[PDB]
This record gives C-alpha cells, structure tokens and sequence, in this order.
C-alpha cells in the first residue's frame, strides 16, 4: 500500500479490469486460489431460477511485457460481499488500493561516495526479505515447417548429443512441466534433413580413420537463450488436421 | 593494570527479547566491545531454517493445489519465516499431514525429540474443503550468513526429482542489536562502564550463548596479529 | 559534487568548539587528537607546519613555523605534495578554489604527482563528508518574517496605480509598466530579506558575549560551496518565486 | 533501508520528497505504537481510546 | 498538520533523528533525516541491457 | 561455524611499517580495523612529560632572555619527547645548559632510570652571552592521550604561578589508518584484505606494537571466551 496515499487510488484499481470486482452482493461460500462461489442473497435474486453467482480467478499468465499478472482472494467464508466490492487482487492492488511499490525506511545523507551521483545504496535486509524480486514469464515457440526436402521432425533422438542434454525432455522429444531448466539446456528436439554433403579431402581421411557414420539429419532443436534460468510452467502443442499426435500431443 | 568485565544479569524481558550486561569495563573500551559485538552477533551467528519443501501433489512453484487458499508460491514464502532449533543432529525432514477445513497452525507438523519448534501459533496456509488435504515434508539445515537457492544450485550434484521446490535459506537468529555504554559504579572507581547489549532474537537461540561464541570469533581471529608472521 | 561539499565541510570554523586555542605538533598530531573524539574537526587552533619551496634549480626547501589555522585544514594537509605553499589550503576552500588547487599543482609539479593528488582528494572528501551527515530537511530552509509585509505593501501600493487608471492620469502602457517595477521591488526586497538571513544566521557564544558568523544551514552550504545551485534556486525554497512569462514572452 | 542523496534536493526542487519522508515517517510511528499496545494485548478499550 | 501527528507518535517533530556510524560507532554530527519513501522500480532491468 | 583465519600477512618496512592481511571474512576487514585503531589511539601504556620548572620564567605569555624561541614554542618543542623507562614509574630529568649555538636534547642528565632515543631532537636555539638555562622536566608513566587544558581545570596538584604545564601523550604511536579493499579466494569475491599503515615515535617497533596490542583486546575477551 502507499504510507502516503492520494485518496485517488480505489478508482483506479477498480475501473481497470484487474480486480475481481463482485457483482451482486450476498455471501462467500466457497474460496479458493483459482475459485470464488458467492451465494446470492435474497433481494438481489432472479425472478425464477436464479442460485447462486460464480467468479473465476486468472492464475499465472503472461502480460504484454512478459510480466505476469494473477489473482489472489482476499476474502474468506462468511464475509458479506456487496455491490462493487472486491474479491480478488491482481498485479500490484491490495485491499482494492493500487501499491505500485514497496516503501521503505529512507535517509537523506552522504555515505562514501557510493551515492554520488542521483545514484542510490540498499541494505541487504531487502533482498534477503524479497521485497523487490519480481517475476517474469518468456515464452519460445520451436515450429517444424515442411521443407521441400522432406519434413522436420520432432523426434527426441538427436545427433551426437550425450544424456547430460537429453535429461530433462521425455521420449516424446517435449520437455516436461516443471524441469528447472538454464541458459543451453534443449527444449524441444528437432532434426531437419539434410544431403548435400561434399566433405572436405582432409576431412574425409578423418572419417575413415575412426568410422564416424555421416549425419543423415541436421539438428535444429530449441535451447533456451543463453543466460536465463526457470521452470518450465507450460507447453501447447498446436498440429495441422491430417499429421498425427505423438503421445505427448 | 588494568580491569577485565565479568557477565551480569541476564533480564529476559520477553522470549525474543533479552539484556545482557558486561559490567566491570575500563575506561575507553565501551565502544569497542560494543561495535565489535554488533558486527558479529548480526552477521555470524549459526542458525537452522529450511532448506527445500516437497508437496504431494504439484510440480512447481506457480501451481495451485485445489482445496488450499494460496497458491504454493506463498506456502513457500509462510515457510521461510519458520523457527525452529534441531538439538542433536546437523539436519532434519520435517513432515506435515493435515485434512479439514481450518487453518494448518505450524503446530501440526510431526512430534520428535530433537527438533523443537518455537511459534506453534504460526500460520503457513488455511483449507477451505471437507476434502481438502496437503501433505508436505519439510526439510531444515544449519549455516550461517544467507545462501539463495540460486547459488544452491552449484552443488546441486544432480537434484533428480522435478518436485523439490527450493526456498531460500537466511539462517540467523538476530534481528537487531542495541547496546548503550553508561556509567557503572564499583565501590571506589571514578569511571567505570557498563555495557547493555538489548538483544532480539527469532526465539532461537539463548541470549548468554550468543555473546559466548561472538566473543570467541573475535579472539580466535586475533591470533594473526598476536603472532605477526612477517 | 560531493567530494566538493566533503572539503567545504572539512576546511570551514566554528567559533567555540571542543579543543579551542590549543597548540598542536604537526598535522600527524592535530588528526589522531580528532579521531579520539577530543577536538572538533572545525576548531580554531595554533599548529606547526613545514612547507617546501622550490628555488633553486628544481629543488626543494623547509620552512618551519607557526601557522595560525582550524583542526581541520591541518589534516588537509597531509595530502598536499611536497611543492605547494600552505595558502593554498588555508582558505574556506569551496569549489573554485578546488579547481586551482589542482591546476597550480599540475604547472608546477607536473604530471606525476597532480594524477595522484587528484586521488587524495576523492578519497577525503567522499570520507569526511559521509561521517558529516550533510542532511536536509523541511525546517533548512528558512523563510523570512518579514515577507508578509513586504508583499501586503506592494500588495496596495498597486492597488492605488490601477486607481491612476480609472481616472485617466496615465495611459495603460504607463500603468503596466509602472505594475511590473513595483513587484521587481518587492521581488528584490524578499530575496534581501532572505539571503540576509541565512548567511548570518547562527550566533553562538564566546566564553564571554555573544559574536555571530556564517551560519551551518544544510541548505546553505550546499549553495556557497557551489556543490549543487545557488542563490537563483534558493530564493525559490524560502523567498518569492518570481514572476512568469505567458506564451507570448510577455510578462 | 536506502541512502539517498541529499545534492539532488537543492538544484531539482522537488521538495515533495523530503515531505513525503516526515509525513511518512509519523505514519510508521503509529505503527509502532499500535504495535506494541497490541502485542501484551492490552484491551479493546484501550485501542479504541488511541 | 503534520508536525500535531509527529508529537502524538513520540517521535521528534523537527524530524531528524541522530544516526550511529555502521562500520565505526561514532555518531554522525548534526542529525540525519529519516522517514518512509515510497520506492518504485522500473522495469529498465540490468540484464536486459548489457 | 567453522571460519576462516588468514595466511600471507605480509609486512613491509621503511619506524614506519604498512602491515597488510588477507583474507579475512566478509565484514571482518573492519571489525577488526576499528578494534585495534581505537586502541593504539585511546589506551596504550607509556611514559611522557608532563610539567617543565622554567628556571626563570613565571607565565607563558611572557618570555625568556636569551631564548631564541619563546616558551609557547619551547614546550612543542617537549611535547614531541621520545622517553623510555625501565625501572622507575615518576622520573623527574634536569637540564641546566650554557653555551651557544643549537641546544641539542643530549645535553639533559643521564640517570640510569631513562633511555632517551632522540638525543639530537632540540629543545632550543641560545643566543650569545646568556647560556643560562635550566628546567626541571617531570616524566610520569601514563595511558592515552590527556590534553593539558583539562587537567589544570581540577587543577589539584596546587603549583606556584609558573610551574608550567604540557601536554602528555602517553601512547608510543603518532598515526595509524587501516584501509580495507576488496580480494578473492580464488571463487568468492565476497572477501577483504586489511590495510594497515603504522608509525611510532621510536619507543617501540611499529610491528611491535600491533603485537601488544591484539594482546590487551584478547584479554578483555577472557571472561567470555571458551
């Protein structure tokens, strides 16, 4: 919340759509992080064969910036809702106020150098607190066009590649939900075929030497750019209507 | 000639609050006791805290088990503020079993012996279903300073499961620490001192064996200048 | 900027401090006798320094004496190089005396030392500047008493030459401008009412009466050792703001 | 928890800040003082009265 | 306005307490200004600049 | 819970020593910087001058004849004394000189309870046909620093106008700054290194006094320690 608010800020967390705004008054009946059943109450009841009312909550999804925006309840069984009250926070309101931000105990003084310029010092009791860590949500998409040399594939055998990268991703070439994976790791395997060889004279006495079998396929697959780190929330797999689904599909 | 202070008493104002006075003090040497204390009660002091949770049911941090009100990415962030002191091993695994609808209060986890918890008023989550359950097991670890789980993960020696969920680790069981030289009085002595560190612990560690191994890591690590190598 | 308000802070007087009129030995002793918290770091005191002078051919010569100065232009001084004469360090020292005491040490001593003297004096200024604690707050800067009645008069005295334009004494061309230098007046008179305010402000006392001198207002010193704007901004914080311009440039 | 500067307040006159620090800084004493009356669980009298 | 809900919090009304040194123990001469900021944090990420 | 204690503490040389040391823990290059700094300058046993009987003279702001400097500079010129002492705790010197030209501080008594180590250190440039001085310097053992204005404020030892007083610093040091900076252990750089830079008046080794001096704060520790 703002220690030093503008009064202005109820108003814009609940003309915004964010907040989980409630609709008809009553009582909570049922909460949870992904559910709010608020029973109707009588007054405000349909003619015939009204019940009771139902929101949904939105759980971790992606924004326009790759930042994420879920919902939380903020209510508990029994509580009499109203007309325009709130039931569910969004990113950055609490309570129905809109906190952009943490507010923490400032002092206005020189130290060291170390602000010189409009720059700025931090304790280390805010990071270790983790007021400040926020959380982000890429997304990477791996598409298997259809090449005039044959298909792609998404086939989880990948040439020359040891078990150390082929950990994580199941038989089915995918990735699985939750494998903490970092910056090289593969996501998807995919192999695009290749011909055309004409290897090099020096070379082509290598191959004979030790017996190294030519590659058939090229790998193309997806590995996480480089320097990032997180766990692999979901994974869709879209396919055109007339290739069949592989078991992960 | 010169005077060395001896430990006084310890006024336990509450459990997380404390008194201890270092009453015979030379001149001079009020502040430099103080503020050689100070920087070590707050920043090398051997706590225990969690070290990875583990749920039944979910995958990852930003799920959302079904009969609990909390998404699991703030069932970590209860855990974290958890006090506890282990008094014979080095490292435990908790447990927790719970089902019904009512608060799960910290006091639930499984009894033994060694491990010892603090606040049994906590609260880590609610459930709000006739059949609702969670079931967890807790794991907890000493050190000292702050480890984040990202740099953890250098000696991770190939963490096979995907349902560790990791929590940063702050072990310390000191918030803050004042102390305030005033003027003791001996029977016949024109200025005699008196030190007052007003400690404030997590409810972990006893206030009398704090200043006993802060003062030993100070005299221990003077010995490299008691004896200068060249 | 801030190593420039760390010497400002270093090298000023306070009038009665702690350790006032004593002799000291030298600047090796007048820092330790601060630094065990006896003496003030601005008080007045009798030390005794040697300062060289090259004369001849390129070399160097003592000179030793009693020079007449605070605690802290003393430990000042034990960072100047071998060539430089002790008025150099001897003055209030704000921001314009920073920027020559750096270029007589590079015309003289060359390149060598004036490299490693522009080091000496970031890694003072930025310490005894942060063990000052120049802060500021909302009681630093001090409006004047008497702004009150120097905007009620101005305030009537053109409430009677818009009166000269109701009975046609003076054409309107004669009245504006007659309207614009009557608030110059009194836009002149809040910024001399004020500026007189803070630069003398603090009066402290002497084992006797009482004698003022320049003030210690956060506010202040940040202004006259040029750290960061000056008077043309401060007259904005305590004084009146000044009078604006419509799109047109006109006032 | 943070060390601001205090030579951008002179030059930039935003003085919002420095009143923005006092008046919340009398709104963290309530907190604190509240905090301790609830601690030893005084009442809901003397709550009621500060 | 502000200056009546210092007094009520016991805090001091000019605002300005006396910091202690960190490192050292000394006390900062002439008091430091100490209050609640309000400390957003733009989204100009480090690592996603270098 | 089990930490880290320092190799290659290397030492230098030119009675004026720059000691350095690594690797000390995170946050212990200051613990331990400000330790010892506030012991060499604060409480540190020896031996000063206190009190000179100028053999003629009643007040400072008055002078002496056939001086070339007057007294107010004299006694800086005594203030900087390098006295060691063995045996005695309240040695009280005597130096009657005559003769003209630089009067040198080895022309004092030499009682076999003091040591000077400084004897070319002057006390006085005499003009011609006076060589007439003499002075009862008074040396007592002592701790610290303690400025002469705030002891003839109690003033109770009861002198005659004109038994003047000095100020005594009792500590064998005349500067010490430690300065930390930051180095590595080969994988953490979340280390220091000490920087120490020492001197003294002659009466002791600077090395020598870091030694004695880790010593009275590993005492006070004693109590408490296992």
């Amino acid at each position: 919340k703002p220690l030093v608010g503008t009064g202005m800020e109820r108003a814009v967390a609940v003309d915004s759509g964010v907040t989980a705004v409630a609709k008809r008054g009553g009582v909570v009946q049922y909460v949870d992080a992904s559910r709010i059943v608020i029973k109707v109450n009588e007054d405000e009841m349909y003619p015939g064969e009204a019940g009771i009312d139902i929101y949904n909550l939105t759980k971790y999804t992606r924004s326009n910036q790759n930042t994420c925006i879920n919902q939380m309840p903020c209510v508990s069984l029994g509580e009499p809702v109203e007309r325009g009250d709130v039931l569910a926070d969004g990113p950055s309101t609490d309570l129905g106020e809109l906190a952009l931000g943490q507010n923490m105990r400032v002092a206005f003084m020189p130290w060291n150098g170390y602000n010189f310029e409009d720059s700025i010092l931090v304790s280390e009791r805010v990071v270790q607190e983790d007021r400040f860590t926020t959380i982000h949500i890429q997304e990477l998409a791996c598409v298997s066009r259809d090449t005039k040399l044959g298909p792609e594939e998404i086939t989880a055998d990948i040439p020359n590649v040891g078990e150390a990268a082929l950990s994580k991703l199941d038989e089915s070439g995918i990735v699985y939900i939750g494998a903490e994976v970092t910056g090289g790791d593969i996501l998807v395997g995919k192999v695009t075929p290749k011909g055309e060889t004409q290897l090099t004279p020096e070379e082509k006495l290598l191959r004979a030497i030790f017996g190294e079998k030519a590659s058939d396929v090229k790998d193309s697959s997806l590995r996480v750019p480089n320097g990032v780190s997180g766990t692999v929330i979901d994974v869709q797999v879209f396919t055109r209507d007339g290739v069949e689904k592989d078991k992960r599909a | 000639e010169f005077l060395k202070p001896r430990l006084v008493d310890i006024e336990q104002v509450s459990s997380t609050h404390a008194k201890v006075t270092l009453e015979p003090l030379e001149r001079g040497f009020g502040h430099t006791l103080g503020n050689a204390l100070r920087r070590i009660l707050l920043s090398s002091m051997p706590g225990c805290a969690v070290t990875e949770v583990e749920i039944d049911g979910v995958l990852h941090e930003y799920s959302t088990k079904e009969g609990v009100q909390e998404d699991i990415l703030e069932i970590l962030l209860n855990l974290k503020g958890l006090a506890v002191r282990v008094q014979g091993k080095d490292e435990v695994i908790l447990t927790l079993n719970k089902s019904g609808i009512g608060p799960v209060t910290a006091a639930d986890i499984t009894h033994d012996g060694d491990v010892e918890i603090v606040k049994p008023q906590h609260v880590i989550c609610h459930l709000t279903d006739e059949n609702a359950s969670i079931s967890m097991r807790i794991k907890v670890q000493r050190g000292r300073g702050y480890v984040p789980a990202s740099t953890r993960i250098h000696s991770e020696e190939d963490e096979r499961p995907i349902g560790r969920l990791l929590v940063d680790a702050c072990y310390s069981p000191v918030e803050r620490i004042a102390y305030n030289v005033e003027a003791a009085r001996v029977e016949q002595r024109t200025d005699l001192d008196k030190l007052v560190i007003e400690m404030e612990t997590n409810g972990t560690i006893d206030p009398e064996e704090a200043i006993r191994r802060a003062a030993t890591i100070l005299a221990e690590q003077l010995e490299a200048f008691v004896d200068l190598r060249d | 900027q801030d190593v420039v308000l760390g010497l400002y802070y270093m090298t000023r007087d306070c009038v009665n401090a702690k350790g006032e009129g004593m002799v000291l030995t030298g600047p090796k002793e007048a820092e330790r006798l601060y630094r065990s918290g006896l003496a003030s770091l601005h008080a007045r005191v009798k030390v005794r320094i040697t300062e060289y002078e090259k004369d001849a051919n390129g070399e160097l010569v003592a000179k030793t004496s009693l020079k007449d100065t605070t605690v802290g232009r003393a430990i000042l001084w034990m960072i100047v190089p071998k060539g430089l004469p002790y008025s150099i360090v001897n003055q209030a020292l704000g921001k314009k005396a920073i920027s020559k005491m750096l270029n007589t040490c590079y015309r003289i001593l060359g390149l060598k030392p004036t490299v490693i003297f522009a080091d000496q004096i970031m890694y003072t200024g930025f310490a005894y500047a942060a063990r000052s604690g120049a802060s500021v707050g909302i009681d630093d800067m001090v409006i004047p008493e008497k702004k009150h009645e120097i905007i009620s008069e101005a305030e009537a005295e053109v409430a009677e030459i818009q009166e000269q334009f109701q009975s046609g004494l003076v054409t309107a061309g004669e009245r504006y401008n007659k309207v614009i230098d009557i608030w110059a007046a009194a836009n002149d008179r809040v910024s001399k009412a004020m500026m007189d305010n803070l630069q003398t402000e603090t009066v402290i006392n002497r084992d006797g009466q009482e004698e003022k001198q320049v003030s210690f207002n956060s506010i202040y010193m940040m202004a006259d050792s040029g750290a960061r704007g000056s008077a043309a901004q401060i007259r904005q914080l305590a004084g009146m703001r000044g009078l604006m311009a419509k799109p047109d440039g006109s006032i | 928890d943070i060390v601001l500067n205090p030579l951008g307040v002179p030059s930039r006159m935003n003085i919002g800040q420095i009143l923005e620090t006092h008046l919340g800084m009398a709104a963290k004493g309530i907190g604190d003082k509240i905090n301790a009356m609830l601690k030893q669980q005084q009442e809901v009298a003397k709550l009621r009265e500060f | 306005e502000i200056k009546e809900l210092l007094k009520l919090g016991d805090l001091p009304t000019s605002g300005q307490i006396r910091l202690y040194d960190g490192r050292t123990g000394e006390q900062f001469e002439r008091p430091v200004t100490v209050g609640y900021m309000y400390m957003l944090k733009l989204n100009h990420l480090v690592d996603d600049k270098m």
